[PDB]
């Protein structure tokens, strides 16, 4: 999800881009800014919520010991949907 | 009477000339001098460690395994039977490593420039073995003070049998060129002649000790890891001379092929590191598994184990001589004081007694015969 | 590949001559070899 | 090697050897470039019981070293720091080089 | 062959530090005060010398942190208050001193929890 | 023990402590204090003023004889009043035995030169003074060995900044390599890495 | 009491007869040097740098100070003689690169929060 | 007799018996002008009279050169020689009085 | 056990004085010498063509820095700063706050290529893989300023050779 | 149920290496 900055510079994942009073964009000048096309933020939004009967069930990213440290998500609050801390992903009980 | 300065591996080197001769030499260091020992002091020891592989940078592990066994020491630990033979084998491919650098560089300086291409062949494939066990060619850092980083690939033992099977001939046509040609001998024979009593007294070890006919090698008399598993022989001169030296340091290559074999023939199973999860970070698995791994990974990698206070003088036999480590520790994870002491500058100070009364052309080859690599003589 | 040459020579890559926007006929370099080339190319692996 | 014949012999000849029965150069011989997975046992503190990390623990049994006379606070016959070392033997393999 | 010569010790003009590096700077000495994140108390046990804070700026390439004095990360340790004096005093630093904070002892008791007729009696535990 | 814990040796232990008892009665004007650590390492602390009598011993008498001077350096503590502590290991090839020497002195106090004991120590007390500042008296040619040519300061005192004070580079206005206060680009990080909870019980102090 | 070993001098005379000693060598051997090195200053800028140099120690009152500064003098006199420096080791006394920083109080305080 | 003892700037001494013989009768008469309580005498002249009463007995190089547990007898020699240099250096030293002056208080105390 | 390198005594009857001299006379030795450069100028060279050919190289060989992300598309890093304190050479600089979806993740991971040992222990110290160092050597760069690598390059890097690191990754994690 | 599996010598061991000097003589009286 790369935007452009009303001065024309693409502005990263980060959300910085340089004002249009800083001297400091000539250094792009006759060059490039790298930026980096894919948004992590999007793509795990993108992913869809899984569906699970359990009360309690464990991410680990996947891969086994290719993954994240193995943790458990509690998923007893329905207004809401478990998420990993490590890799994103969404959890949630299949309410009626 | 004419004094004259040889300008910047590099040395600065002011000499005083009557004619041919060589009456004063006096050496000039610190054209390498990094302030190492105190950039230690600002990091933890596992941080601290890579700085062993770029000390002498011809010999890596063997410093890694003298500075493993300095912490080991003072850890009260001791790492487990395959790593102690894993790092008897590695040192023993190292010593192979470091002497044909020293013998081909020596060959070079005189002269002979075809034994370096040939054994630099030689030296790549020792290379690839360095990085297939670690990632890295040179500056391996696999000999941590737990055992070692990663086990064997699972192929790596069959290709150094067949490399060990094949280096034999490959010193037999360095000696062929360099052995009984009458040009070597009059470039190496009665130069750089060290009495037993001055050599003991100047600080020599190693070599330089052994030319002169003593009989000392800290392999057989304070054997420090496996080295007491195996059999070898110590080969000793008789006249204290550049040739004798060479002759010792090619029969110590073939010695360093026989205890390869012997070590490639009985390498033990089981782990890699010490079992002691407060020092040796655990698996990956384990890391992602347990939660009383993944603290001591976390740590053991942003503070580190911390060391019970006291100091420890460890040497070791390293190809050039007696490498030893001055740890001191204060219980913390970061060493208080770390002196590290070095064959070479103790050769390089015995340098000027060596060459007097001495051709200019002499002097190369004292600077050859003494094994002087000036990252380990600076620090 | 030619599995009868000596560790090394056993496996080499001729460039193409056009990749992006140059032409290549005489400037080549090693950067120039897709990664999967690149571990097959570089013997970290056996399989193409 | 793909050398001839005649190379062979006149290689052989010049450096007085027998060259093909050891060549320098890596061919079929090495081992394969992939290699099936490993296990990598696991060490001697791997147990589920009598295990305690206080029976095993390094670090905690070092202790400050023993003083001797400190300053501050009989035949008695002579003593080495430690016993000579023994003369070495003269390597029944192969003496002289 | 004693000189016994009556002055104070100065060692400023050996040490090679600059002139702009002696007179400027002040020098702190105290013990940490413990990290209230933690209840270990084992890094209160010393006494530190550490510089005044100079200034930092960020730079104009990856913005980080620069610094033009070379005391910034210089930390000292001592056994003693005194210690610590004698070496800023012999360093010709200006110092300041903090005596140490104590923890006072405490009265606990657990049956004061309890209690029949005080309000440290719990509503809960 | 177990095999993860390091096996001790108590013969050597005992032969050490007999050993350093020897010393300490031959030379009682000089030696302070006798040390065997649970790695069987000998410690002999010893007056500065008999660093000659004291190594001339060690190297020449009979049932010593350490003819090898293996490494000379300083440890600097700056708590104490003798700032620095001068160490000395020697080994011995007849008896298969190692021994360290440590005294101490301070700035101002001059320490006796061992070349004539030992020939090595040449370079390594020209780099004890260039390091710490340590000066050897009656040396052949005391002398910087490691720094730059007027280079100001003994980098390896605890005091001395990491990055130092001044740094070089090349001007072309003079057309030659200058020297100009250091500027870091990058501040080095300084990480408090020493945590609470004390780790090892047997080296708890008093608390005075 | 505070007695203490001594390095070269037991009092001060002597340890001023060292100081005069070493300034006499570093006078003589300024010529030489500025010739030798090449150098751009003139004889009596290297004369007056020497000066400076031997003044900004003029405040020490201890034997023991004085006589290893005397030391250190005389292996720099070694350095320069053997011409072991370089011209650019030679020049490093003059600071002739850096910028002169003010002393006043409104300088200080117009460039930045260094006092 | 044996040549070239291995040791480069060692020669060979022929009849050693002799050699050894004077030089720990000049020992032993340097040590007679120490104080006889001094540690050092009494433990230099029980190992000299250890050593001199062995070669008194020993005709046979080689059996001496066993018994005397120093190996090559030229180095024995010449460890007589350091030991008599040594005693005359002890004897203008004096050692065996009592120490000059204790440490600081915390000299020695490590950690810190 | 020892052995002697040059104790051996030249014999001194006539067939072995007369043998020396020959030697001496008619140079035996240097053609011995000359004859064993002839050998190896009749053999295979052991050089490669570079660059159509490459040495040879392993899994565990470290390359050039590059950060991973999941195959759902996040990236690992979560900002543990493990890799920052484990750094030997300080080559790390790393700044974080929470994200707009509040997850953990950082706004500056910087590594500085000319101050790094290229040592590995970011790679062993990440918790999930996150920094690797993969296995590019030809990055060779005319100027100083393209070798400070900022999260942008990482990021493209990873994306770049993720197909290469996570077969080196599979080959090798085994062992780890 | 797998076993251990890691880089071990064969069973029977690896054959002799050589490291003894060979320098022939030709032969030429
Ligand atoms: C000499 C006259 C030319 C023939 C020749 O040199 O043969 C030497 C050839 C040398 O063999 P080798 O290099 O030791 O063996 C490796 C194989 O031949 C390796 O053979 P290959 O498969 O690499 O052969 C490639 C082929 C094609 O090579 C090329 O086209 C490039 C080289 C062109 C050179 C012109 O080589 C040639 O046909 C040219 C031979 C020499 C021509 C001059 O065999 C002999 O002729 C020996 C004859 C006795 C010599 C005394
Ligand atoms: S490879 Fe080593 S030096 Fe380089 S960034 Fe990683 S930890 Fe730092
Ligand atoms: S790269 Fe890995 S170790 Fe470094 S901050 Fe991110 S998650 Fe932590
Ligand atoms: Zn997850």
């Amino acid at each position: 999800g790369v935007r452009t900055s009303p001065t024309g510079e693409k502005v990263t994942h980060t959300g910085q881009a340089y004002d249009d009073g800083d001297y400091r964009r000539v250094r792009f000048s006759d060059r490039q800014k790298e930026v980096n096309e894919n948004f992590a933020i999007d793509l795990i939004a993108e992913q869809p919520v899984s569906e699970v009967g359990s009360r309690v069930i464990s991410c680990d990213g996947g891969g086994g010991a290719l993954g994240h440290p193995r943790v458990y998500i509690n998923l007893d609050k329905e207004t809401k949907t478990g998420t990993c801390g490590y890799c994103g992903l969404q959890f949630r009980q299949p309410h009626h | 009477n004419l004094t004259l300065n040889f300008g910047p591996g590099v040395l600065r080197l002011v000499m005083e000339l009557s004619g041919e001769m060589v009456r004063k030499c006096d050496p000039h260091i610190g054209l390498l001098h990094r302030g190492t020992e105190k950039l230690i002091e600002y990091k933890t020891y596992l941080q601290a460690l890579p700085y062993f592989d770029r000390l002498d940078y011809v010999s890596m592990m063997c410093n890694e395994q003298a500075y493993s066994l300095a912490v080991e020491k003072l850890l009260n630990i001791q790492p487990p039977p395959r790593a102690q033979w894993i790092r008897v084998l590695f040192g023993e491919i190292t010593r192979l490593l470091n002497h044909i650098m020293a013998v081909t560089t020596h060959a070079l300086d005189i002269g002979a420039m075809t034994p370096f291409f040939w054994m630099f062949e030689e030296r790549e494939k020792m290379f690839e073995f360095y990085e297939r066990v670690s990632g890295a060619r040179m500056h391996a850092a696999y000999i941590r003070p737990g055992g070692v980083h990663q086990d064997l690939p699972l192929g790596l033992l069959d290709d150094i049998y067949e490399f060990s099977k094949n280096f034999s001939f490959r010193i037999d046509e360095l000696e062929e060129m360099l052995t009984n040609n009458r040009i070597w001998r009059n470039r190496t024979v009665d130069i750089g002649v060290v009495t037993a009593e001055d050599a003991l007294n100047y600080g020599f070890s190693g070599v330089m000790l052994r030319g002169s006919g003593i009989q000392w090698d800290l392999r057989k008399t304070q054997p420090y890891d496996v080295y007491d598993q195996v059999e070898f022989d110590v080969p000793i001169g008789s006249r204290g001379d550049c040739y004798d030296r060479y002759l010792c340091r090619v029969e110590e290559m073939r010695q360093s092929l026989r205890i390869i074999s012997q070590c490639l023939n009985k390498m033990p199973p089981g782990e890699i590191k010490v079992d002691d999860a407060k020092v040796s970070p655990p698996k990956r698995a384990e890391m992602k598994t347990s939660m009383e791994s993944l603290i001591h990974h976390f740590k053991l990698y942003t503070e580190g184990y911390q060391v019970p206070p006291g100091a420890t003088y460890t040497a070791i036999e390293a190809p050039k001589g007696e490498f030893g480590v001055y740890l001191v520790s204060d219980g913390s994870s970061r060493p208080y004081r770390c002196k590290i002491k070095a064959p070479g500058f103790a050769h390089l100070a015995g340098l000027d007694k060596m060459s007097k009364g001495h051709m200019l052309a002499d002097v190369v080859a004292i600077i050859g015969t003494q094994d002087i690599v000036f990252g380990e003589v600076d620090r | 590949e030619d599995n009868k040459q000596f560790f090394g020579r056993h496996r080499w890559v001729i460039y193409t001559t056009e990749m992006n926007g140059r032409d290549t006929f005489w400037d080549v370099d090693g950067s120039m070899v897709p990664p999967e080339w690149h571990r097959w190319l570089h013997c970290m692996t056996d399989d193409p | 090697a793909s050398a001839t014949r005649v190379i062979q012999l006149l290689r052989n000849w010049a450096s007085g050897r027998d060259l093909q029965a050891k060549l320098q150069l890596r061919y079929q011989e090495i081992s394969k470039r992939t290699q099936p997975p490993p296990k990598l046992p696991v060490g001697p503190s791997h147990k589920l019981s009598n295990n305690y990390y206080c029976t095993r623990d390094g670090r905690r049994e070092a202790m400050p070293p023993s003083i001797v006379m400190s300053s501050q606070k009989t035949e008695k016959k002579a003593v080495t720091p430690a016993p000579p070392i023994k003369r070495w033997e003269l390597s029944k393999d192969q003496p002289y080089l | 062959q004693l000189i016994a010569v009556d002055e104070k010790l100065d060692i400023t003009t050996l040490t090679g530090v600059p002139e702009e590096h002696i007179k400027t700077r002040k020098v702190r000495i105290f013990v940490p005060a413990r990290n209230n994140m933690q209840s270990g108390v084992n890094n209160t046990k010393k006494w530190k010398m550490e510089f005044d804070t100079r200034e930092r700026w960020e730079n104009p390439l990856m913005g980080w942190s620069s610094t033009a004095d070379p005391l910034s990360n210089l930390v000292l340790t001592f056994s003693t208050k005194e210690d610590a004096v004698a070496f800023a005093e012999k360093n010709g630093w200006s110092f300041d001193v903090e005596e140490r904070k104590v923890p006072k002892p405490k009265s606990k008791s657990y049956g004061a929890n309890f209690s029949w007729n005080k309000r440290t009696r719990v509503s809960t535990k | 023990t177990r095999p993860t814990i390091r096996p001790r040796n108590d013969v050597v232990h005992k032969q050490l402590s007999a050993f350093g008892q020897y010393v300490a009665e031959i030379l009682p004007k000089y030696v302070q204090q006798v040390q065997v650590s649970c790695f069987n390492e000998l410690e002999i602390f010893i007056h500065p003023d008999g660093v000659i009598p004291v190594l001339t011993f060690l190297r020449d008498h009979t049932n010593a004889q350490f003819k090898s001077l293996a490494d000379l350096t300083a440890v600097d503590v700056p708590t104490r009043q003798n700032r620095f502590e001068i160490v000395y290991n020697l080994l011995s090839l007849r008896f298969n035995s190692r021994i360290r020497v440590k005294t101490y002195t301070d700035e101002l106090t001059p320490i006796e030169s061992s070349v004539t004991v030992y020939k090595a120590a040449n370079w390594y007390e020209r780099e004890i003074w260039d390091m710490f500042g340590v000066f050897f008296a009656n040396h052949p040619d005391l002398r910087r060995i490691l720094t730059d040519y007027g280079f100001e300061g003994h980098p390896f005192r605890k005091d001395f900044p990491l990055s130092g004070y001044v740094e070089l580079r090349y001007d072309d206005e003079v057309k030659r390599v200058v020297a100009e206060p250091v500027e870091l680009a990058q501040e080095f990080r300084k990480f408090d890495l020493n945590s609470p909870w004390e780790a090892f019980p047997a080296y708890r102090q008093p608390p005075e | 009491g505070t007695s203490v070993k001594p390095i070269f001098s037991r009092d001060m005379n002597e340890a001023k007869r060292r100081v005069r000693e070493l300034y006499r060598a570093w006078y003589r051997e300024v010529p030489n040097t500025v010739h030798l090195f090449q150098l751009d200053i003139s004889v009596k800028q290297g004369r007056d740098k020497v000066r400076e140099m031997f003044m900004k120690n003029a405040h020490v009152t201890d034997p023991r100070v004085v006589d290893l500064l005397v030391i250190k003098g005389k292996m720099e006199l070694e350095e320069t003689i053997n011409v072991w420096k370089q011209r650019t080791h030679i020049m490093r006394f003059f600071h002739e690169t850096e910028a002169p920083r003010p002393t006043d109080f409104l300088s200080k305080f117009y460039v930045g929060h260094d006092p | 007799l044996k040549k070239t003892t291995g040791l480069v700037g060692l020669a060979v001494c022929e009849t050693p018996h002799e050699r050894l013989k004077i030089l720990y009768t000049k020992i032993l008469d340097v040590l007679g002008q120490i104080p006889k309580n001094a540690a050092y005498r009494k433990y230099t002249e029980q190992i000299t009279n250890e050593k001199l009463g062995m070669v008194k007995a020993e005709p046979d190089v080689k059996k001496l050169e066993e018994q005397l547990q120093g190996g090559q007898i030229e180095e024995v020699i010449l460890q007589a020689e350091n030991e008599l240099s040594l005693a005359r250096k002890m004897l203008r030293w004096k050692p065996w009085e009592p120490l000059v002056e204790e440490p600081p208080a915390n000299q020695w105390k490590w950690p810190i | 056990t020892y052995k002697f390198v040059n104790m051996r005594e030249p014999s001194m009857d006539m067939k072995s004085v007369t043998d020396r001299a020959a030697q001496t006379l008619l140079w035996t030795e240097l053609v011995r010498g000359l004859g064993m450069t002839l050998s190896y100028l009749f053999r295979e060279p052991a050089t490669i063509n570079y660059p159509f050919e490459k040495g040879p190289l392993s899994p565990r060989f470290r390359g050039e820095h590059a950060l991973r992300r999941y195959p759902s598309g996040e990236e690992r890093c979560i900002a543990c700063k493990l890799c920052e304190a484990v750094c030997p050479a300080q080559a790390i600089t790393i700044e974080a706050e929470p994200r707009a979806d509040g997850s953990r993740r950082t706004t500056r991971y910087d590594i500085d290529m000319t101050k790094c040992i290229y040592c590995g222990f970011c790679q062993e110290a990440c918790p999930v893989d996150a920094i690797v160092e993969g296995p590019n050597f030809e990055f060779s760069t005319e100027t100083h300023e393209e070798l400070l690598y900022n999260k942008e390059k990482l990021l493209n890097n990873g994306d770049k050779w993720e197909a290469e690191i996570a077969a080196n990754i599979q080959a090798d994690y085994l062992y780890r | 149920a797998s076993k251990v599996k890691q880089d071990m010598p064969p069973p029977g061991g690896y054959g002799p290496i050589d490291y003894k000097r060979n320098l022939p003589r030709r032969g030429l009286s």
